[PDB]
């Protein structure tokens, strides 16, 4: 019930590295993961994956696993319920196949089966 | 467990769990001041000890009734209740209707202790 | 294109009708030991979770959408084809502690 | 219905319904008098719930048990008690064999959880 | 039968019949005192009732449980408890464990009205 505003679109070249933001409002940030998600131009949608920003745990697909920096801060309390938060995003080995839209995903619950599936999504970085 | 309040920001289907543990830590200027509170401390206790009476709790820590769900309380799903919300959070949003299901459960309750009652007339 | 997770190429219909999305795979990814959260997904824009845990609705989702999980195949199920439906919809297979395994898409087209 | 003691002059069938309400509100020389009446409040309201207890009604508020009516208590019908007179009319005809009836239910309770304890032996 | 605390010194077989007669009998310089024995006296009750509640006994005077008795607690055989031994004699020697069965009793209480619930769900 918040929102989850993210960088600009910030379009480098093959071979670096790009950092993407996630600023949080509105809910408990340490309750629920942040999902990264993409949408490239040569597949379609493609988990990278999460991080809780409670337990620091972080779940990746063997995909990403190797090319991903993926931090958080810690939320800085509004009221009993509400925090600000950010999460962070990197990839190592650039190129133009990854070139996307990207956004984050905040989790759906605190518990369960579906506790970290992206339900709350950000707004959109378009990448190189 | 966690100790006393231990799941206080805990998930309701987490804090349901163990409840025994905030059951038991429920019961001259200093020595009037602490009669004062030790009396207050068995009032408020019977006080909830006389709602569980009144609507066959009376001795449950998890207590299932005859009263069904009202949308109007609520139109949320069980599993967003008992997975997310805390029940610090839950109350506040029940606020308004709890007085109305206080009167509900002790309706449920004389009517079925009555029916109870001629149950065994035969 | 990878996508394990193949579903109903794309599909049509009309107003006041009721459509159907397949999502199928391999036993890798699907059915019976696996939740199906499927995702509504305008073109490279917000998506939206309108169904989690195979029949299972996200806050606020209209009553029209529906769910079904057999043992090898999930269907999503648009009742009461309203004319804001026009979108590419996406499944996706998960655990408790995994990833989404999204699918292949398909188009809904509500002209009428 | 008709409030706290609102069928005080009523049949006893018709006051026996809905007792919820006179069971809500059982429960320096102005701050000792207050204070002195607070807690012969909660003692006179465990005497009760004492009584309820040993005789296996603790939670009841109508309660059946095993003490057959002896007719030298009262001769007379369940219809000219439940429908005629009220209920205190009836306590002050049956006022010398309280006593009494006290001593019967606390028996057939002592007796009954004794044989539910052999019971629960096999 | 003997009174109030008669079989004192009888087996725990012949104390245990009759209970009800110890569960009876259980609830300025003098006024102050006096007051002050009268609040300690209704909050010794209200603890014994508080433990019996989380354990399923609210109400009981022989309440069986699910806990298993543990040899380790005394290797003694039925016969040579509840035909020999006095009830003073018999927990002096539990005195230690008694803390130990207190927190067994609370958990097989906590985990019956759990696996209740789910019960109730069908
Ligand atoms: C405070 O509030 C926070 C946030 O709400 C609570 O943290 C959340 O707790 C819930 C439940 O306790 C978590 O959901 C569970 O998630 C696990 C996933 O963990 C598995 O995978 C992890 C990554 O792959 C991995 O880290 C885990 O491995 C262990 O090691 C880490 C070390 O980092 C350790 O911290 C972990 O605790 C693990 O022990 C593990 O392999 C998932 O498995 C759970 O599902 C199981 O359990 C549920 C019932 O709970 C059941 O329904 C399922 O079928 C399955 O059996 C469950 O989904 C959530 O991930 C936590 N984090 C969030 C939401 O960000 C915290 O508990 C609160 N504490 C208090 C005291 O209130
Ligand atoms: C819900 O409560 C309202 C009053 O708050 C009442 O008018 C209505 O009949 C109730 N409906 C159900 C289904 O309980
Ligand atoms: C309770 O009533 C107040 C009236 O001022 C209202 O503002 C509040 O929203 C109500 N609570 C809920 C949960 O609707
Ligand atoms: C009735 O009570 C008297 C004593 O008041 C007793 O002697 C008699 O046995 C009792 N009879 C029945 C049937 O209970
Ligand atoms: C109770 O005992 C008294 C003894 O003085 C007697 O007068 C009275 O009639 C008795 N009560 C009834 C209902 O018989
Ligand atoms: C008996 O109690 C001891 C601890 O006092 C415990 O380690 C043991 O497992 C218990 N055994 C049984 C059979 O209850
Ligand atoms: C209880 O513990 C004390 C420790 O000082 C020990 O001496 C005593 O024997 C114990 N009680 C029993 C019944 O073993």
């Amino acid at each position: 019930q918040g929102q989850l505003v993210q960088s600009g679109a910030t379009t480098t070249k093959p071979g670096s590295s790009v950092k993407i933001s996630c600023k949080t409002s509105g809910y408990r940030f340490n309750f629920y993961h942040i999902n990264w998600i993409r949408q490239t131009a040569g597949r379609g949608p493609e988990w990278m994956g999460w991080i809780s920003p409670y337990s620091g745990d972080k779940n990746l697909a063997p995909a990403f696993q190797d090319r991903v920096i993926m931090t958080t801060d810690t939320e800085v309390p509004v009221t009993s319920f509400t925090s600000t938060g950010a999460a962070y995003m990197e990839i190592r080995n650039l190129t133009s196949d990854d070139t996307g839209t990207y956004f984050c995903a905040k989790g759906l619950l605190r518990d369960g089966s579906s506790t970290w599936l992206p339900y709350l999504w950000g707004q959109g970085t378009l990448l190189t | 467990i966690l100790g006393f309040l231990g799941a206080a920001g805990s998930t309701m289907g987490a804090a349901s769990m163990a409840l025994t543990v905030q059951a038991r830590l429920l019961l001259t200027v200093w020595g009037i001041k602490q009669l004062q509170a030790r009396v207050l401390a068995v009032e408020r206790y019977l006080r909830d000890q006389q709602l569980l009476g009144i609507w066959g709790c009376s001795g449950k820590i998890i207590c299932c009734t005859n009263v069904p769900w009202n949308d109007s309380w609520s139109n949320k799903t069980i599993n967003e209740i008992w997975d997310n919300m805390t029940w610090m959070q839950w109350e506040k949003e029940i606020d308004n209707y709890t007085q109305h299901i206080y009167t509900l459960l002790e309706v449920s309750q004389i009517q079925q202790e009555k029916n109870e009652q001629e149950l065994l007339e035969l | 294109s990878q996508s394990v997770l193949t579903q109903s190429a794309s599909v049509s219909g009309s107003l006041g009708q009721s459509v159907t999305i397949s999502c199928t795979g391999p036993n890798s990814v699907c059915c019976s030991h696996k939740s199906i959260s499927w995702y509504q997904w305008p073109p490279g824009r917000a998506p939206t979770l309108i169904i989690y845990e195979d029949n299972e609705r996200a806050p606020g989702i209209s009553p029209r959408f529906s769910g079904y999980k057999s043992y090898w195949s999930a269907y999503l199920t648009i009742s009461d084809l309203r004319p804001e439906d026009e979108t590419t919809y996406y499944c996706c297979s998960y655990t408790h502690n995994s990833g989404c395994v999204f699918g292949t898409g398909t188009k809904v087209s509500v002209l009428g």
